[PDB]
């Protein structure tokens, strides 16, 4: 329905065709198969909020040409 | 000591050392938590109670670095319990704990409301983005909040000034790729920019030490200054310029697990060391020193990951 922007760990942005009522799951596994990153490992920043799984792109005001960063975990402790 | 298991929290000490030596964090949290306090939340009075407890370690450490130690170990359950209440979150990434404490308090900001733009004015800036479509040559603009700067680390010796570029130099994005373009009704290449609008008063910089083919980990780091101006990606041409003051490194070989390390600078004879906080261990070094082990060409085992610059 919407052509979005996601920038990817190299910083190339990347497009997605996604719905106003596509949940944040969805759009993972759409990342998935253009960079092939798997969806547990995906943190996607938008307006400097994550976007949580469960939600729906329509909850964060995500619009046409919004753009999603995305970023890994690096954990420690 | 019995503080060892300070380790544990890596994550989340790093950036609580960090927001503890921002340029009017604590004097927000004090005033947020002076408000709470006539009302009568726990993120407010727990973080309060830590800064109370840091800066009497820090009064400690200042005047009788012998009693330190001693008043370091003499209470340090404490300390640790404040620090198990204070946790946003196992191993976690530094710049998650971060993005939950600073959502944390700006909840707590707006709900107070209805002095409460602690956030807003430290760490919130605004970015415009721009696309230009290769066959009208229309420009459509977005504006969209910000409150970190993601920049990669290779390309797929780099400076910063190369990352930022990488994030906000004009891109052109082709082939897969391609812009839908609602004036030509058509798939077309498109030219897309980020400029910064409105600046806060912290930079945050998150480095994307990290890459896929599967994940792995980037271990040479960019050339990071001490001196950081952003009028190359700007709206308008601005004087102010940013000095780097928080850096915060995660050690380990592997992107699952490690080891996050802050290093602040100091803003006496302190003023214009750096700190090296390694767990339960302080260390005061020289600006010359510390630039020095952040060199590339040094092959550091700690990853710098976050770059924190405050505005001059
Ligand atoms: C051992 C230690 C480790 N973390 C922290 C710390 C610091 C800030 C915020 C939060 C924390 C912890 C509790 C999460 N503090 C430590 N020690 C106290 C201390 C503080 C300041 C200095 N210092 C020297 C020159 N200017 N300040 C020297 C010693
Ligand atoms: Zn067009």
């Amino acid at each position: 329905s919407m052509q979005i922007f996601v920038k990817t760990l190299t910083g190339k942005t990347i497009t997605l065709e996604v719905e106003p009522s596509d949940t944040i799951e969805n759009v993972k596994a759409k990342i998935q198969d253009k960079e092939g990153i798997p969806p547990d490992q995906q943190r996607l920043i938008f307006a400097g909020k994550q976007l949580e799984d469960g939600r729906t792109l329509s909850d964060y005001n995500i619009q046409k040409e919004s753009t999603l960063h995305l970023v890994l975990r690096l954990r420690g402790g | 000591v019995g503080l060892n298991n300070l380790g544990n929290t890596s994550y989340l000490n790093s950036i609580l050392q960090v927001l503890y030596f921002c340029p009017g964090f604590k004097s927000g949290v004090k005033h947020l938590f002076n408000i709470i306090s006539r009302k009568k939340y726990e993120l407010i009075c727990s973080l309060q109670s830590l800064i109370i407890s840091v800066e009497q370690l820090q009064a400690s450490f200042l005047l009788n670095p012998e009693k330190y130690t001693d008043e370091l170990a003499t209470q340090p359950r404490r300390l640790l319990n404040t620090l198990r209440e204070l946790n946003p979150m196992l191993q976690h990434d530094a710049q998650e704990v971060l993005q939950c404490i600073l959502g944390n308090i700006q909840e707590t900001c707006q709900l107070l409301k209805k002095g409460f733009e602690l956030v807003e004015k430290l760490f919130q800036g605004q970015l415009v983005l721009r696309t230009r479509c290769l066959e009208c040559e229309s420009l459509t603009e977005r504006r969209e909040d910000f409150q970190d700067i993601s920049v990669p680390v290779q390309e797929d010796m780099k400076t910063l000034r190369w990352a930022i570029s990488q994030f906000a130099s004009v891109e052109r994005i082709v082939g897969e790729d391609k812009y839908f373009c609602e004036n030509c009704h058509h798939y077309t290449e498109a030219e897309r920019s980020l400029l910064f609008d409105k600046m806060p008063e912290v930079i945050t910089i998150h480095l994307k030490c990290f890459a896929a083919s599967g994940l792995s980990k980037i271990n040479t780091p960019l050339l990071t200054p001490l001196k950081l101006s952003l009028e190359e990606w700007s709206t308008k041409p601005t004087n102010d310029s940013y000095g780097l003051f928080a850096v915060v490194m995660h050690s380990g070989i592997t992107i699952s697990s490690g080891h996050y390390t802050a290093s602040v600078k100091v803003t006496k004879e302190y003023e214009g060391k750096w700190l090296l906080f390694d767990d339960s261990e302080v260390k005061v070094t020289e600006e010359k020193d510390f630039l020095n082990s952040l060199s590339p060409s040094t092959s550091p085992t700690s990853t710098p990951y976050l770059l924190f610059y405050k505005k001059l």
